[PDB]
């Protein structure tokens, strides 16, 4: 049986983060997403020669669900901190999830990623040194992601699956 | 049959893979095409067909078109459809009757439909209703009578805005009229449940499509846009966070037992009710943070009501599951989890194409708004059927004023929470202290049985 990854999306709403999960899951031609059926949340994939199973939590929509946050991030083993760079509050936001995670994971060292999401042509408030600098200072990577292009999304994805496998 | 220019009349155009496209399937029931997307135009056109009526079509549309089209340019473009010129005999008899008065009564019966389901952007656009009152008062023909007056009984009903015996009322340590006794213990858990499931259900039931489409819930102004399913979202927290205040904030762990066993008891009593909003309030409580760490308290929790909690939270697990079969075998009356319905509307939105280009020509993704008008027909079929339970009047007054939190933050009051866990549950390897009893009355529960026949 192939190793299966449950990694699970955190982050503010409002701003589009649902596109990271999407744009992974849906085949790169295919601009289309049904969320009503398993293949929509299930990806076969090989990440440095081993094929692998991403199991991807995503609750968008559900944010106002403040105290389902805990029992939704139990179930992941790695999870994505997911802001948007045109809103800093999103950006300032990642803190208190991250102390989430710790809390409910109850380690201090869970496999974890940060993502700066760009999904719209609004102007950047928050510069890829800020993002790097707080990245920094919590030990995890920092992946930058295009809504439009679909750059970097894959990137996200593997790199939380090497620091799950490296943990 | 030979139809007008289109340069005197947009919709006499003729179809094309340019301005109208399909999907491979017929409606099940109807045997008509599927409209996968199309201009404004050809939507129009196809909203208030010839040939035949498409109230599929009227009612996905009606609930989504404001994501392409305006309230404003949807009544002048059915106005501009109405106002069929003849073309340029027993050709222009045919036309009359197999062209112009089926397109009149098609544009008459999406104006019926408009007022009498969307009547909410007549009441924020009191132009619209102007001009369409207006429209309706030109309208001529004994044909079109009888339904232009329906339009206007309509509109007047809408600016002027069943059963056997329920079960007896259940009664524990508070006694009715004592509602400064009330409280989780002192309630019978049996009324706890009734009386949260008809607050929860009427918060379920008062949501509207409006508050969802566009995934406005989400946006800037969602407090004006969505207040329903809001309130609704809030009282569901609410509850959450009193379930969890009541377990960490009564220290000794006898009592703590006994306060858990109640809650899987109320839990007990959701799913009896099909009231699965409540059974998830219950399961997140269980599995927040604070709670989910107390190992001296589960230990003691009867093996029964542990495997009560469990087949709960293994109603989440797998991204919902054994939920989703679940409810598609349920049985109305019923209180769904709005958050999947949620989810799936937003990624619906999000993951889709706002419009498809054909030829070079931009055409609207109907197919993407028809999943969404789907997913909000799913929730208005459990929105008819009410509950055949007595309203307690102070029992639900008290449920509806609950406020945990107080006047303290939302991050705040659950590091109060999670530092009142550790307090009554140290971390291993500290010893684990006891504490003096909080309640002076009985802690054993009248459990889930009504006390008396129905
Ligand atoms: C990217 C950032 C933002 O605010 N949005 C709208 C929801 C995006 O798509």
């Amino acid at each position: 049986h192939m190793t299966e990854y449950k990694l699970v999306v955190v982050g503010a709403g409002g701003v589009g983060k649902s596109a990271l999960t999407i744009q992974l899951i849906q085949n790169h031609f295919v601009d289309e997403y049904d969320p009503t059926i398993e293949d929509s949340y299930r990806k076969q994939v090989v990440i440095d020669g081993e094929t692998c199973l991403l199991d991807i939590l995503d609750t968008a929509g559900q944010e106002e669900y403040s105290a389902m946050r805990d029992q939704y991030m139990r179930t992941g083993e790695g999870f994505l901190c997911v802001f948007a760079i045109n809103n800093t509050k999103s950006f300032e936001d990642i803190h208190q999830y991250r102390e989430q995670i710790k809390r409910v994971k109850d380690s201090d060292d869970v496999p974890m990623v940060l993502v700066g999401n760009k999904c719209d042509l609004a102007a950047r408030t928050v510069e890829s040194r800020q993002a790097q600098d707080l990245a920094r200072s919590y030990g995890i990577p920092y992946i930058e992601t295009s809504a439009k292009t679909r750059q970097g999304v894959e990137d996200a994805f593997y790199t939380l699956v090497r620091e799950i496998r490296q943990h | 049959m030979r139809l007008p220019s289109a340069d005197v009349y947009r919709f006499a155009e003729p179809d094309s893979e340019e301005n109208i496209i399909f999907e491979e399937n017929m409606q099940p029931k109807a045997g008509i095409p599927i409209i996968k997307a199309g201009t404004v135009i050809k939507l129009i056109e196809r909203l208030t067909y010839h040939m035949y009526a498409d109230p599929n079509f009227v009612r996905t549309f009606l609930t989504t078109y404001r994501s392409f089209c305006k309230p404003q340019e949807l009544l002048s473009l059915i106005i501009e459809r109405f106002e069929i010129p003849e073309p340029e005999s027993a050709e222009l008899k045919r036309f009359r009757k197999e062209y112009i008065q089926p397109v009149q009564l098609r544009v008459l019966n999406v104006c019926r439909h408009w007022v009498e389901h969307h009547f909410y952007d007549f009441e924020r656009d009191a132009y619209l209703l102007q001009r369409m009152e207006e429209f309706i008062g030109t309208v001529r023909g004994k044909a079109m009578k009888k339904w232009v007056e329906s339009i206007t009984k309509i509109i007047q009903r809408k600016k002027i805005a069943f059963q056997s015996s329920p079960p007896t009322v259940e009664w524990h340590i508070s006694r009715p009229g004592h509602i400064e006794t009330f409280d989780l213990l002192t309630l019978h858990p049996i009324e706890i449940a009734r009386q949260l499931t008809l607050l929860e259900s009427d918060l379920y039931r008062a949501v509207q499509p409006s508050e969802l489409v566009g995934s406005v819930w989400t946006k800037e102004d969602k407090e004006i846009n969505s207040p329903n399913l809001l309130k609704m979202i809030r009282h569901t927290t609410n509850l959450t966070l009193w379930f969890e205040k009541c377990i960490v904030e009564t220290e000794n762990l006898e009592e703590r037992v006994a306060v858990v066993s109640r809650i899987i008891e109320i839990l007990q009593v959701f799913q009896e009710l099909n009231n699965f909003n409540g059974v998830l309030e219950v399961v997140s409580a269980m599995n927040s943070s604070p709670v989910y760490r107390l190992d001296h308290t589960f230990e003691q929790i009867p093996s029964r009501q542990k495997k009560i909690l469990e087949e709960a939270h293994e109603l989440s697990e797998d991204h919902y599951k054994k939920y989703l079969a679940k409810l598609r075998s349920i049985n109305p009356p019923c209180v769904p989890f709005f958050g999947i319905y949620l989810t799936n509307i937003l990624k619906t939105e999000e993951g889709n194409p706002e419009v498809l280009k054909r030829h070079g020509k931009e055409l609207i993704n109907f197919s993407k708004r028809r999943k969404v008008a789907e997913i909000t027909g799913e929730i208005q079929q459990y929105q008819n059927q009410p509950y055949c339970l007595r309203v307690e009047s102070d029992i639900k007054r008290f449920f509806e004023n609950l406020n945990p939190m107080g006047n303290s933050m939302e991050k705040e009051f659950t590091d109060y929470l999670f530092n009142k866990s550790l307090e009554i549950e140290p971390r291993n390897p500290k010893p684990l202290p006891r504490f003096p009893k909080k309640y002076s009355y009985p802690l054993k529960s009248p459990g889930v049985r009504p006390s008396n026949p129905r």
